This record gives structure tokens, sequence and C-alpha cells, in this order.
RNA sequence: CCGCCGGGCAGCUUCCGGGAAACCAAAGUCUUUGGGUUCCGGGGGGAGUAUGGUUGCAAAGCUGAAACUUAAAGGAAUUGACGGAAGGGCACCACCAGGAGUGGAGCCUGCGGCUUAAUUUGACUCAACACGGGAAACCUCACCCGGCCCGGACACGGACAGGAUUGACAGAUUGAUAGCUCUUUCUCGAUUCCGUGGGUGGUGGUGCAUGGCCGUUCUUAGUUGGUGGAGCGAUUUGUCUGGUUAAUUCCGAUAACGAACGAGACUCUGGCAUGCUAACUAGUUACGCGACCCCCGAGCGGUCGGCGUCCCCCAACUUCUUAGAGGGACAAGUGGCGUUCAGCCACCCGAGAUUGAGCAAUAACAGGUCUGUGAUGCCCUUAGAUGUCCGGGGCUGCACGCGCGCUACACUGACUGGCUCAGCGUGUGCCUACCCUACGCCGGCAGGCGCGGGUAACCCGUUGAACCCCAUUCGUGAUGGGGAUCGGGGAUUGCAAUUAUUCCCCAUGAACGAGGAAUUCCCAGUAAGUGCGGGUCAUAAGCUUGCGUUGAUUAAGUCCCUGCCCUUUGUACACACCGCC
């Protein structure tokens, strides 16, 4: 309900958010070719460099 | 609703007086001015800014409007 | 409204819609508000079926006098032929392909290759 | 018994033909108008009245006006819709069988009222009442007692200079160091000011001027069309006697046949998956146990039981954790029952065909919402402004009334030791100034003061909880339950808590010993208790929404009340019985 009234309804609003994570061993090109090919859709790419 | 009495004392809007202002400038003979009253202490008010006799008050106007004391 | 919206609800099947509709609520050359809705062809009206099918959209429209709603309610034949149509099949359709051969009892013989 | 015949009482059936229609061998032969003849109606009431006449022993009978008023009254059939009609069917917002309560007390806050300057205000059965996310000091906030401020766009007019008054540091004041105003004047300097029209807002007005969004009739089974078939045609069948079904869901009888929306299918979810893909942002697991390791403990010692760690890892793995792909469960088998169809019931293997929501049609309703909307019609109001605020105040006020909550009434319990089991979340560093918190001291405690990790599955955090569970008091005393109302301190948030902010520490120490008339809630991990998160948050919840946890009794059917679906029927109702009269 916008306003007041009526019996009291509510949605319930959802949004997931899965984290899948790749760990691997590499230079400076086999990182740059396959994360900047298959980007695409609503999906965020990170980068760590070493251990922490 | 109500409808608004109002107790009969209307208050003024008040016109921050009339006044020419620049007549009184002391041109003695020849072409120089400089006449004597209070002072304020100020910056862009400076040495020139000048004073008063009211009921009271007194006041400084030249950091633009920025600066009136408390007399 | 009339010659309008049936120009819009004539064209939208015209496309190539499964079906569609069109809602033209609010005052309507009265001081009442009425609620006028042509219709026309397929519409699937509940299930999680509507939410990737259905192309819904709600306009309003400020006039001279006052506020009336569009509501645009198109029904997607991407069913059909999407081109992958995601899902294509509203769940409840399934097609059987048909025995397409399946031709001879006959004696027996046999064949080498 | 079987025929025929006349004239009698009657029946069915039909596209004669009639018939407004219902119907009618006759109401048939009627714009294709008249076989004979009798009576008799001309909108409704007034009125079958008044008056007159007559008959009668009289009730009364027969004959029988008008003024006036009146727009329909009426008839036949249609959908409605309601029956204190009828069959069928169904809902725990229904009942049964109960428990839990609720309705009683105190307290909380919701409204009503009174009171009050003000207790702004929306919301009025149900589908208004801890609801507007409505837990409000200040803001909120609109509202009152004031009081400031202008943020008067825009244009159109008016104002070159003896500078249009842009903007003014000590006092009179004022609340204010508001030049907002009463002299003084010292600068920005083309702004300014004053008209006119016109805005611009307004948590002003109107939700019967509207958009959207919501609520609900109503998670109830319903709704619709193409073609047929029926009706001149509105309409009607298809759309249904019965069995079935959570469910016009199905099969079948079947002037219908095959279709469409709702239901169903779907999505999310919730549970079987030593089956797979894996995972230092899970767990890890158990190792291998290589250890530290202290007798942590067993044991003379070998050896072992065990938390912790020393880990790391180039163990190994997914046994639980996680989340991806999967599978499965599908009335699937067998035995009843069943028109031996549709299914129902029991049992087997096993999650037995149903784990729980979201989504939810046609069509509605002055439901609610203009105060969620820079959605807004028109209206008001428009500078002294209902424009925006500062300060305060109110929204909290109190002889009464109701509404949702909590805590109790105690000993299956009360307070006194102790042991010890999560889940969904949540968290900083965020759109304008601001968290989550681990571990040190200090203090009783609120807390305080130290310091540490934390875009988090790492830090909080083996989330170390309450009931619960276990260890002692107490003895049925309004008692140690209960725990209100006040006395006094001390912290914290906040610029500020007076109008106890919130918390702590003291101190006082109430009614209630099971609740009068009523009435909602629901069937399985269900009611109840029980904390805990989230939401609300500077401060903060007796609010909700989730989450486990502990976990019952009982129905497993019926329509007995209330209310819903179809069918048949009646209906002078169609503002639909809360009607009409
Ligand atoms: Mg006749
Ligand atoms: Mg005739
Ligand atoms: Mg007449």
């Amino acid at each position: 309900t916008p306003c007041g009234e009526g019996s009291k309804t509510w949605d319930r609003f959802q949004m997931r958010i899965p984290k899948r994570l790749i760990d691997l061993h590499s230079p400076s090109e086999i990182v740059k070719q396959i994360t900047s090919i298959s980007i695409e859709p609503g999906v965020e790419v990170e980068v760590t460099i070493a251990d922490a | 609703k109500k409808s608004y009495t109002t107790p009969k004392k209307n208050k003024h809007k008040r016109k921050k007086v009339k006044l020419a202002v620049l007549k009184y400038y002391k041109v003695d003979e020849n072409g120089k001015i400089s006449r004597l009253r209070r002072e304020c202490p100020s910056d862009e008010c400076g040495a020139g800014v000048f004073m008063a006799s009211h009921f009271d008050r007194h006041y400084c106007g030249k950091c633009c409007l920025t600066y009136c004391f408390n007399k | 409204v009339r010659r309008a919206c049936y120009g819009v609800l004539r064209f939208i099947m015209e496309s190539g819609a499964k079906g569609c509709e069109v809602v033209v609520s609010g005052k309507l050359r009265g001081q009442r508000a009425k609620s006028m809705k042509f219709v026309d062809g397929l519409m699937i009206h509940s299930g999680d079926p509507v939410n990737y099918y259905v192309d819904t959209a709600v306009r309003h429209v400020l006039l001279r006098q006052g506020v009336l709603g569009i509501k645009v309610k198109i029904m997607l034949p991407w069913d059909p032929t999407g081109k992958i149509g995601p899902k294509k099949p509203l769940p409840d359709h399934v097609s059987i392909v048909e025995p397409k051969d399946e031709i001879l009892p006959t004696t027996p013989i046999s064949e080498q290759k």
C-alpha cells in the first residue's frame, strides 16, 4: 500500500548476488586475455594481484 | 478554520529612511575632505569609516554590508 | 481515444504479436472517470511465465483537461521463434514431433555394406 | 381380445396456423379485414364512491356520475439479486473436538470522547483501531503562541548621479551578533527599489475532478469467445442430471464440435540424494598425524581418550559447509472400493499421489490514497503570504469509551550456583557525516577509559541463547510472583531531554490468586513459549517481518451457526432485502 489502508499486505523484494572465484597462476598476458574476453552482461570481475 | 482577528497593532513595514546622505562633507575653501565623529575598527572599512547619534545606534557600512558593531 | 488506440492495437498485432491489450483509464469527455479496454489475440495473466513474455508498459498522459493512463501490455510470440525463444514453451504447451517414418513390417530380408 | 362407427369427459405432439408473450386443435380460418348473433372495455385513481331510482325485514342487491388528481399503472416474457425455497457442493476470516487465548488487572501504545488556545491529521462494519511504515524533544510538522526570513521566477512597466540602496563591525532592542526595523553613515555598484500583469510554491482545498499504486468482492471457483444448434430478436446452448475433483478439473451422458483466459502447468521455496563438479572468502575431514605439548587426562611404561594448538603445507578430501550441474517423487506398484471410466481408499518400496508462498481472470467498488510520487484536474492562497523557517509549544495532554500488544497471576513454579546447543540476517568506512566491532586496563554498572580485524563465507564470529538443560533457596504467604507508581543518585545520545529521551545505580514498592456479557486460530514440525535478528534508529523500542529453538493437545468431518460456490425455483427486489411496501 501506498498510503494507509487495506488489510496489511507486503511484498517481499529480493535480489540475489552469487560469488564465484577462480584461483590461477599466469603472466600479464593470460590475465589480460581471459578477463577482457567473456565480459558482456551484468557481471563484475575483480583481479587480485597475489595472496593478500 | 478561524479567520485572523490580529491584536490591533499592525506592525510597521519600514523604509530604511529616504536620505540624500552625502551632503555633509566639509570642503574647506579648496578641495580637501575630512570631518570627525566616532569610528569603526574594520579593514575594508579603512579609517574613513564613519559614525553617529540616534536613539543610540551609530553603524559602519563598508565591508559592503558585512560588519555593524553593538552601540 | 477510439481511432487512436485501435491505430496502435491494429499496428502491434500486425507487427507480429501473439496478442495485446491497451487500457485508457481516466476522465473521458465527462466529469466522471471511465475506463476503456480494447483487446486482441492471446494473453497470459498469471505465473512466472508472464515475467519474460508480456511487455508491460504504463505511461500517463497530461492533457488540456486532466490525466489519463495508458497501459500497453503486449504478448510476445517469441514462443514460436525467439531465435531460441526463452524457454519457448509456455510450460502448458508441449510439441509432440510426429511418427515421420515408421514404414514397413514386411518379410525379413538382410543387406551388406 | 382385436377392429370400425357416432356423439362424451380428457391426454400427448408438431415450424398448420395462430399467438406481446406466456401459450392455444384450438386462442387456427384477421390489413388475404366482414357466417349469425348476444354481452361488454377504452390510461390509473377518485370509485364501484357520491347522489338519484329500485328490491330487500337487513347485510346488502341491482342501476350508477363528477371535481380532483395523476404520469405512468399494467401485461407478457430477460438478465440480475435476495428468499425465514429446494437439491448438490464448499471455507477453521465457520463450526464441531482444543488449546491457545482474547474479552477481567496493571502496564503499552491504537483509536473514541472530554479537556484543551493545541492536543494538526488521514482512516468509520466488516476488507478503520502498533494502520499512513504514524517508536514523533529540536527536524519531522502541516497544526498554535509567537516570531523571524523571503527563495516575489518571468516578463511588462518604474528607477543615468548631488550614486538606484547591492550589501553594514559598538547599542534601543529583540529571542536573535534577525541592519527585521528608529540616527550614522562608511561600500557592491547597474545590482537595486515601486507599479502591473503574472506566477511559485503550499504536508492548502477537493480521492464523488483524475493517473498510478494499492485495498477488497476474492487463492472464491469462476470467465470468455469461433463455428454449429435453439430462439423474429434481447438472448441461449456449448457453460451439465450423476460420479468425480483442492479446483465448468474430468469423463460421460451429450444440438454440440473443437478452442481461449482463470484454476492447473510455472517460479521461488522447503525438505531423499557416502551419486558428480569443485572450493585457504567453507569446511575442513580425517588423517599422515610429522608435531608443541603439558599428566589436559588414562595408564609403571609401552599405549590410549581428549580439547587446545604448531602449524603450515608442495596431505587429501569433500564425511557435514557452500553452491553449480543432476537425479528423483511421478497415485509410480499391489489389494480393496468405485458406472469397475474419472478416480477414491488401504498397503509396498519410500519424501506416498498434498512442505509453504508468489504469480492470480472477467468484472467490479465515490473502498483507500491528492500527505509515496517534479502524477495532477480544477479550485483556493499568494508577501502580513497556507511560499521556507527559528524558538518555543503541541501532536504525549485527562472525570470516561473502545482497538490491536506485553507481564502476571506462580511451585510442571519463583529467585540462588552452574552446562551448553543457530539462523535469517546485519554491519565501517554509506549523496554530505557519518558503523560493525574483536582484545587491554579503569569502574559496581550504565558505562568508562585503552588499544585491534572488517566491500566481509576472512573481522565481529566454533555468532559460545532462552526457554531449554542441568546445580542449590522457597514453601503455597498477593510471598521471593508480580512487579506498577513515585524518592533519590549516576552514565550515555544528543547544541538541547523541562514534556521521568535512552540507560544504569540505588530507594518506594501497586492491581492481578485465571477474569463478567461476548468472540479468533488452526491440523504437523502446526498451536504455545522462547530468544534472537532484520525493518524502524543520532538517540533508541511493548511495533511489526523473518529466523530458528523448545515443541504439545485435538478435528481429519460436517454444513449445526457465519459466510462462499454451482444448479432448479419463486420473486411487485434491478440504489438488488441495509430492498421494495
Ligand atoms: Mg381473442
Ligand atoms: Mg375484424
Ligand atoms: Mg378510465
